[PDB]
């Protein structure tokens, strides 16, 4: 061969797989995810196909997701740590059911004068906030007081998700996946790179995914192994499933002293009948949708497994689906969607909730007066296996779960990977530099 | 008749393209990877460490300024026995980098133990004498 | 018979003896010199602006990628009246810099002031005619 | 001596750690120090010391 010898490019085009920060980038405007910090989004960000290269994708390793759970969380505590302390309004209740029981009418008598100028302020409460006294009358408590003290959400602070973005650092570049048939991992094929992913709003739920993408022009079922009972199926719907949800009874709200420069809201009397929270949900959208799920079910899990039977499984938290339309925390019994194996659910409100999980101090919602509506549409949604059983194709009831609230985000992050990118090479050439 | 794109390599594209044409964009691809307040001014000091680490090498070896630069290294073919056009009309940036990967210490070392050792003592002793 | 030692200089150890026999070493020195969160990254930040500082005057003085540059300012007697071999074979860094420590400013001011100014009228005199 | 601890509640929430009951005879706490060692030690200190 020729005599070689080492030359020195810079600018080589090649990278290693690497875990940084991203960026958070917003269409820039007290609401959680609106921070006060945050890049504006480039109208006009470009995508390059790379083409002589592809790349192992693998959504199970995205790292993203532990910067948006960890993010997302001190957000959430920052924007509602100057709120008020319900510790002082753990005295016990004297209750009575409401006449129209999820509500009772109850009085105390706290602080009685402690340099202010408080009463007994009767008010409504719901069963799910509070905590039976089986020694008393049956009489009740905050159910936190002998937990920890939480504190009243503060009135100013929205909780409307966000569609935030996140872009590359200096020296890193997003990757992304387009195979429309890309699911848990593999050497994707078409991968282009992205200088920053669009918003992913921040929707919080369980065991159905509301506002979130859509699949390519069918029903893509992923998971880490279809045969481990272990993990969970993740599936991306081709058209999303309508459901319109509404709190019917008009609710008033009333400020209370609860000490000197101190108050607190408590739901006040409310206006008309009192009826159940409720959604309702297209039975014709819902139902093809499920055609076309079990037509890719049966890929893996047989061609007459009887599957979606009725809820069940974890805690009421988790049997239940959770929302937050309006900022009160809705549990539907989603059972009414999986009622009938191979739409009005019933519906109950609960204000003492958890950030996903909360230790110690933990969020009470305030009243909301009014009426609460809103729309959206299921875009995905998680299924579970039961468990051991008999192999023959009989059954494989995907009952709908889910806790781990990393998952939300998880289900979107899926198209993404992040590469540290290294510009110094060497190779050799023809000739000797001329050195003197 | 040929269909043709705008102006140049959008970004990391010839990485899978042989070391010869890739050549062709360097510029392009060095200028674009050179160049909430907390967490980012981190992120900023680290890229500055990176960039500045790189100009170090660059400087030492007497490559600053150039994107490509010869130096006065032999090749060791125990690296490789390929030759020129075997590598450069054959190989990608990917490819190649990784079949010389466990050798980038050893030349890096090489080049400044011996070539920039010599071209620092013999330039004092030729402005000398 | 002769005891070695393995390859090169460990870390400033040459500091005592004569600047000629330690000149060998600028290539080992000054790779070693140049290259919780919150007090560290301070510290980053001032480690950026030493590096940089020096990387200035360097650039400026026409000494940049050298370790061993040549300037136009002639020695001032006033400053030392000892010879070439009587600095050179005969003196430590730590004891040279002690000697001309009143010094340092002046000459650096004279490099800038004179040749530097200099260097940039003439260069642009040159190249426009 | 071998004690014992009580949790107490202090308040909603509140818990404090109390000195519980104590396991056998109340004994006092001391420690045993070797005379050889010690005294050795001494020795040496003292000569130089004397410097
Ligand atoms: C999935 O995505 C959908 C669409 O984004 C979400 O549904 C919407 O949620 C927003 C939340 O704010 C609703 O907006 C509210 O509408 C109220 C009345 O709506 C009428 O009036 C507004 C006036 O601008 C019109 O834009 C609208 O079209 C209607 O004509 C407003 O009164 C609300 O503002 C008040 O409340 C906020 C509370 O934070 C205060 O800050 C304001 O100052 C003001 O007091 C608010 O604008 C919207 O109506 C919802 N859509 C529908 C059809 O109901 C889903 O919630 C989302 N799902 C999930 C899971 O996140
Ligand atoms: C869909 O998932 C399957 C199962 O994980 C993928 O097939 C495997 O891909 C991995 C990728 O490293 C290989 O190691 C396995 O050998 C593959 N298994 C078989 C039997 O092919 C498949 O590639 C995925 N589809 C897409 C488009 O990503
Ligand atoms: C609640 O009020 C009734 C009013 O008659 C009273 O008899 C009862 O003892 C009260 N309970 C408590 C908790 O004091
Ligand atoms: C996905 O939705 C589109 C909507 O038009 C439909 O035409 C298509 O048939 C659906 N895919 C499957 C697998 O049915
Ligand atoms: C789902 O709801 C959003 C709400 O804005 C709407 O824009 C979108 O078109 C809906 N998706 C489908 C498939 O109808
Ligand atoms: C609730 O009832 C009061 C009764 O006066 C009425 O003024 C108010 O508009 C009602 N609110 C809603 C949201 O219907
Ligand atoms: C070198 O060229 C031959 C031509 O057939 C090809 O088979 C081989 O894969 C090439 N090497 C590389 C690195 O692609
Ligand atoms: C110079 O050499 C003489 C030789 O005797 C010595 O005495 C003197 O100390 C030397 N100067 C230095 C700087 O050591």
């Amino acid at each position: 061969a020729e005599q070689l010898w080492v030359t020195v490019y810079y600018g080589v085009p090649v990278w290693k797989e690497a875990t940084t920060t991203l960026f958070c980038a917003s269409d820039a405007r007290r609401n959680v995810w609106a921070t006060h910090a945050c890049v504006p989004t480039d109208p006009n960000p470009q995508e390059v196909v790379l083409e002589n290269v592809t790349e192992n994708f693998n959504m199970w390793k995205n790292n993203m997701v532990e910067q948006m759970h960890e993010d997302i969380i001190s957000l959430w505590d920052q924007s509602l740590k100057p709120c008020v302390k319900l510790t002082p309004l753990c005295v016990t209740l004297n209750c009575t059911d409401l006449r129209n029981g999820e509500i009772k009418n109850c009085s105390f008598n706290i602080t009685t004068s402690m340099r202010d100028k408080v009463q007994k302020e009767y008010a409504l409460f719901y069963k799910l906030d509070v905590v039976p006294i089986k020694n008393d009358n049956t009489s009740y408590r905050l159910i936190s007081c002998n937990t920890s003290v939480i504190t009243q959400a503060c009135p100013k602070v929205s909780f409307e998700p966000i569609p935030i973005h996140y872009c590359a650092p200096a020296g890193f570049a997003i990757l992304k996946c387009n195979d429309k048939k890309f699911n848990g991992t593999g050497p994707c094929t078409n991968v282009s790179t992205v200088q920053c992913t669009h918003g992913i709003r921040p929707v919080v739920s369980t065991q159905l995914l509301l506002n979130g993408s859509l699949a390519e022009e069918e029903v893509v079922i992923r998971s880490a192994n279809f045969t481990d009972n272990a993990k969970i199926i993740i599936v991306q719907l081709n058209k999303s499933v309508e459901i319109n949800c509404t709190r019917p009874n008009n609710n008033t709200r009333k400020s209370i002293h609860i000490g000197p420069g101190r108050w607190f809201y408590t739901t006040g009397e409310i206006i008309g009948d009192i009826r159940q929270a409720h959604c309702n949900i297209s039975g014709t959208k819902w139902n093809d949708t499920l055609k076309q799920i079990v037509v890719k079910l049966k890929e893996q899990f047989g061609n007459k497994t009887i599957v979606f039977n009725h809820s069940s499984g974890g805690d009421p938290e988790i049997v239940m689906h959770s929302f937050n339309c309006g900022g009160e925390f809705f549990y539907c019994n989603s059972t009414q969607l999986f009622n009938s194996t191979w739409i009005v659910l019933p519906c109950r409100i609960k204000q003492i909730v958890n950030m996903w999980q909360e230790v110690g101090k933990a969020m009470y919602a305030p009243p909301i007066k009014g009426q609460i509506r809103c729309s959206s549409n299921i875009t995905g949604l998680i299924l579970i296996r039961d468990g051991g059983k008999n192999r023959s194709e009989n059954t494989e009831i995907f009952r709908p779960g889910g806790g781990d609230m990393r998952d939300n985000w998880r289900s979107e992050l899926y198209k993404y990977k992040v590469v540290k990118i290294e510009p110094l090479g060497i190779a050799p050439t023809k000739c000797k530099r001329r050195v003197v | 008749a040929v269909g043709i794109g705008a102006v140049f390599l959008g970004f990391l594209g010839a990485a899978g393209s042989t070391m010869g044409a890739a050549s062709m964009t360097l510029t392009v691809q060095a200028r674009q990877l050179l160049s909430w307040g907390i967490k980012q001014l981190q992120a900023r000091v680290l890229a500055v460490e990176r960039y500045l680490k790189d100009q170090q090498l660059l400087g030492i070896w007497g490559c600053s300024g150039k994107l490509i630069c010869c130096t006065a290294v032999p090749w060791n073919t125990s690296w490789s026995n390929k030759s020129y056009n075997q590598i450069w009309n054959n190989m990608t940036w990917m490819e190649w980098e990784r079949e010389i990967d466990n050798y980038t210490s050893l030349i890096y070392t090489l080049i400044e133990d011996s070539q920039n050792q010599q071209e620092k003592n013999e330039q004092e002793l030729l402005e000398l004498d």
